[PDB]
């Protein structure tokens, strides 16, 4: 975009002159992760079905139980923040 | 329809395989006819189209009959040696082929399997 | 990668399949006096090459070609035969039949050795397909 | 083709002359 | 130089 | 990540087994080819340059149309003949029937030790 | 479409 | 690359 | 080397001559 | 432990093959006369030694060398060969048919009694991955 | 650990039996070796003296940890050959299949064992 | 120092 280039040169002065926690954006920052690590592994299944050369099925299995693994950790990790929030939330004020 | 969406390649790939399995098994038993020529189809070509890609009758009525409505390119194995009978089925290529099919079969379950796995375990809580 | 056992065992396969029926072709006609077309039978031999085209330096075997033996066939001595020369020579198979029986049972043993490897390569893949239980 | 792959159309007839015509 | 490596 | 850094060992020995293994039945599939020497890979030096260099330089994709870098290692090492073959075939039979059956074993321990690894993983997620 | 399946149809014969 | 496979080539031969 | 060792050089060509 | 069991029995069974094939080039030239030089067709005879790399004392068999027997060759009388020395004798390898084919046997038990202790350990080391589960 | 003290007899079986499967395969092995003496190991007392060090002290990260590193009996010679070898094919077969059994018989204890101390957990 | 197995060691010979 115009206004685009405008803030590509804006950054571009941000640099030259150079020369915030918020917890949803961690929680957004791991789910992305995990959507990517189940995204490549379903690609990957994907492509070796297809007969793919030089795609080896340890390596499919292997991707696809560590992404098993995030998405687990990632259900465990939502499954204790929502119980805490919920035993925060119940306390008569 | 995103459940059908997310698991309609592994699907449509296991089902692929049947079918194929079944020609391969045919050949297998067609192995001394004369005159047979050994078939297969290509794994990807036909699974590609099938993933980029009859009229029943209309039952306007609450009391007819439901009728009925009523497509893979088999190619032709290339033969390996001349034989006098004209069966054109080496029975060491489809060996390797049954093998390779079956073991593929097993692996597209196994995925399938581990896809439904996942998401059924995101819902219990 | 070890898919690509399946491919290089069912080529390995295929080519020694050749080779024992090009021995046993050799065999049965080893006293063949005339072809169809009044030429001798030439003994026929298998021609043997690396499958490095899908890959590197490592493939099975494919049969590039079914040669035939260009030593000087066998000459026996028959006048009244039609197929005799000016000289009365008639040209006879030049087979080795003791090369042909240990070529059969050099083709049936590899042949042997190569269903091992792919059996327990399939094992290897089915077992490997319940990683993690 | 090479050996072992697909075509699109059958393999010829097999036949074995005893003699050449 | 022979089998060098 | 840290999940990949901790399984990273025994996947790529995994790997690397089912690669030696595919050399391996190549040689065993040459057995009779003339003029073939018996290839090989020495496991344990291929094992430590896979964990040490890593499995190169990725080009930068700048616009999600820009296309990504396409595809492009081991070294082969030619196997010692035992006994000298007139048709040029350096395949030993009974060394690789023996190193075929001792890579199948290792493969084994391979696919255990990681599927170990990964179940007392899950188990520890298991709440 | 087939015949007899071994023998009778694996040795050479005459033209018909 | 590779040649006749058993027998042709595991005999001592003229040289040519 | 060891007859059933690893090397980086290809085993030089076998010839069975008649008469040397 | 029992990984080094599948080195020490491949070592026995290259060593076995190494003694059959002498015995076997023993056996065909028996009647020989000549080499590819003038000299007559010496005896083989492997040499059996205890490989220990490490320094346990025992291990697997090794073919340290493949030596030429300093038995007496055999002469016989053929004055009008050119091979014939200065009495007319020719030397004849001293082959001993016997020992060669009790060689071949030997050999071939062995080969199969290292063949079945592989088997053994193999199912053993597979039947070990198991342990607890 | 109290750990190793349940596991230590099964695991120092097992390991003496892998040892002695070694020995005996050995002994297999160079039976046409002329000179080769038989060898073996006594079970018992070598299980006995495994059954019955220290490691160096490390004071801070960079002081590298201390770095770690059985008796053979010869066999009685049942008939004697010319050529000097002592292995005999029948006694080491029994031996070796015997071994074999002992190794697969401590294999299931060792699992059983554990599995027990696994379902105590489980829950 | 082993030497030749089988047939050449177990035959009887004056020693040298």
């Amino acid at each position: 975009a115009i206004q685009g280039i405008e803030g590509v040169i804006s950054q571009l002065q941000a640099t030259a002159m150079a020369a915030t926690v918020s917890f949803a954006g961690q929680l957004h920052a791991a789910l992305d992760r995990i959507s990517d690590r189940q995204a490549a592994a379903r690609v990957q299944a994907e492509k070796f079905t297809l007969g793919e050369p030089g795609i080896a099925l340890n390596d499919v299995m292997a991707d696809m139980q560590k992404a098993s693994v995030s998405m687990q950790m990632g259900i465990q990790v939502r499954n204790k923040l929502v119980a805490a929030y919920q035993e925060v939330m119940s306390m008569q004020v | 329809d995103r459940l059908d969406a997310a698991l309609r390649f592994q699907q449509e790939a296991l089902n692929l395989r049947a079918q194929r399995q079944e020609i391969l098994a045919a050949n297998i038993a067609n192995a001394d006819t004369p005159g047979y020529q050994a078939r297969d189809i290509d794994f990807a070509s036909e699974l590609k189209k099938v993933m980029v890609r009859g009229v029943a009758l209309t039952l306007t009525s609450s009391h007819h009959i439901p009728a009925q409505a009523v497509a893979v390119d088999l190619l032709y194995r290339v033969p390996d040696q001349p034989s006098l009978d004209g069966n054109t089925v080496d029975m060491d290529r489809e060996r390797t082929q049954f093998a390779d099919n079956s073991l593929k079969y097993q692996m597209g379950l196994t995925v399938l399997g581990s896809q439904l796995k996942g998401m059924m375990n995101v819902l219990q809580g | 990668a070890l898919l690509n056992i399946f491919d290089i065992a069912g080529s390995a396969l295929a080519a020694q399949s050749k080779r024992l029926n090009v021995a046993a072709s050799n065999l049965a006609n080893a006293d063949s006096v005339t072809g169809p077309d009044g030429q001798p039978y030439r003994a026929k031999q298998v021609v043997f090459q690396v499958d490095a085209a899908p890959g590197q330096a490592t493939g099975g075997v494919k049969v590039a070609s079914v040669i035939e033996s260009q030593a000087p066939e066998k000459l026996v001595y028959e006048p009244g035969n039609p197929l005799a020369d000016a000289n009365g020579y008639v040209k006879m198979p030049n087979v080795d039949v003791v090369g042909e029986m240990v070529n059969t049972m050099s083709a049936s043993r590899s042949y042997q050795a190569n269903i091992e490897v792919l059996n327990t390569v399939k094992s290897m893949m089915l077992k490997t397909l319940t990683l993690g239980q | 083709g090479v050996p072992g792959a697909l075509s699109n159309q059958p393999a010829p007839p097999n036949e074995a002359p005893i003699a050449t015509p | 130089a022979g089998p060098r490596s």
